[PDB]
């Protein structure tokens, strides 16, 4: 049984460094899809 | 079978559907007797 | 503990009185609680259906409450013959504490 | 309900072995969840005592009373009595016994219907 209060598990990340690295990786991978195209990131699809 | 309910309502936070409390029967150390013991589970653990 | 209206409330046959226990998030977040007590000189025992609802079979056709982060009972309707007193009960999250500090004294004109 | 729960007193005033009983007639021992105990100093609200088992094996107790009060039952005829040891405080208080009549009182509680009558000692 639970001593304390009730909370939930959550996970912090640094925002700016994350944007920096993902901009880096997309700036990389534009070599494999043409220099001029638009790319979009979406969430998970579904399943189990 | 599990006789079971949501645990601790009137906690109106994001933590509402979480953590059902359940109840059951269990065999004892010696064979014929029965024992009742009680626990908590998460809502993804157990299905009605 | 619980903060549970020290008995300075003013009972009368005008039925204007309220009952309000102040509770923490671990206090009110435990469960619904109670209003089920009775006269001294005897184990003060009434019953409620643990909140806001009608008790086992019948005890009275006169109650009704809510619960925010709070334990209300505004009670209104002429039942001055049942000039009784009341308490609390709760489960707070001290270590496993079926605990309270309730107590009421109200009056009559 | 069918009920005759009665107690047997003891005067343990300048002394430290308190042991009082109670036993009902109606139903049985394993006809509800357990039977409970509450204590009240004469003017104070209530002091709750943790509980036994009965139709169970697990016990419960009370903070500020730890390693201090021992609870048992006898199962001859509805005896569930106590042997609390080393009484020291000025808690000259009244008692009562209680039924559960409950659903799952098992994390904490569904409501304590305890009838009782007058479980009274005034032991200094
Ligand atoms: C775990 O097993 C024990 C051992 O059988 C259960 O104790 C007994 O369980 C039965 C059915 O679960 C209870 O019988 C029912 O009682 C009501 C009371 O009026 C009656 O109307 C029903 O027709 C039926 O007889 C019984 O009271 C109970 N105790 C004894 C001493 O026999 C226990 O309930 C089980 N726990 C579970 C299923 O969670
Ligand atoms: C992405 O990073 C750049 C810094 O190069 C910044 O201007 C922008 O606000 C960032 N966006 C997010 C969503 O972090
Ligand atoms: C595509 O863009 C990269 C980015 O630096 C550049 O080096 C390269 O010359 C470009 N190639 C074409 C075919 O546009």
């Amino acid at each position: 049984d639970i001593i304390g209060d009730i909370r939930m598990a959550h996970c912090n990340v640094s925002k700016a460094t994350w944007n920096e690295t993902l901009g880096k990786v997309v700036k990389q991978l534009r070599k494999h899809f043409g220099n001029n195209t638009i790319i979009r990131f979406a969430q998970s699809s579904g399943g189990d | 079978t599990l006789q079971c309910t949501n645990y601790a309502p009137n906690l109106l936070s994001n933590m509402r559907g979480e953590l059902k409390q359940c109840s059951f029967n269990m065999t004892t150390e010696l064979r014929d007797k029965k024992q009742k013991v009680y626990s908590l589970f998460y809502r993804l653990d157990v299905v009605q | 503990s619980a903060l549970t209206q020290p008995p300075s409330v003013s009972g009368a046959p005008g039925q204007r009185v309220t009952l309000s226990c102040t509770g923490s998030t671990s206090n009110i977040g435990g469960f619904y609680v109670q209003w089920y007590q009775q006269l001294p000189g005897t184990a003060p025992k009434l019953l409620i259906y643990e909140n806001n609802k009608r008790p086992s079979g019948l005890s009275d056709r006169f109650s009704g409450s809510q619960s925010g982060t709070s334990a209300s009972l505004t009670i209104t309707g002429l039942q001055s013959e049942d000039e009784a007193d009341y308490y609390c009960q709760s489960y707070d999250n001290s270590l496993s504490a079926q605990v309270f500090g309730g107590g009421t004294r109200l009056t009559v004109l | 309900e069918v009920q005759l729960l009665e107690s047997g007193p003891g005067l343990v005033k300048p002394s430290e072995t308190l042991s009082l009983t109670c036993a009902v007639s109606g139903g049985s021992i394993s006809s509800s969840n357990w039977w409970s105990w509450i204590r009240q100093p004469p003017g104070k609200g209530l002091e709750w005592i943790g509980n036994i088992g009965g139709s169970s094996g697990n016990t419960y107790y009370n903070p500020s009373l730890k390693s201090r009060v021992t609870i048992s039952k006898d199962t001859s005829k509805n005896q569930f009595s106590l042997k609390l040891n080393s009484v020291t405080a000025a808690d000259t208080a009244v008692y009562y016994c209680a039924r559960d009549s409950s659903g799952w009182p098992w994390d904490n509680r569904f409501d304590v219907w305890g009838a009782g009558v007058l479980v009274t000692v005034s032991s200094a």
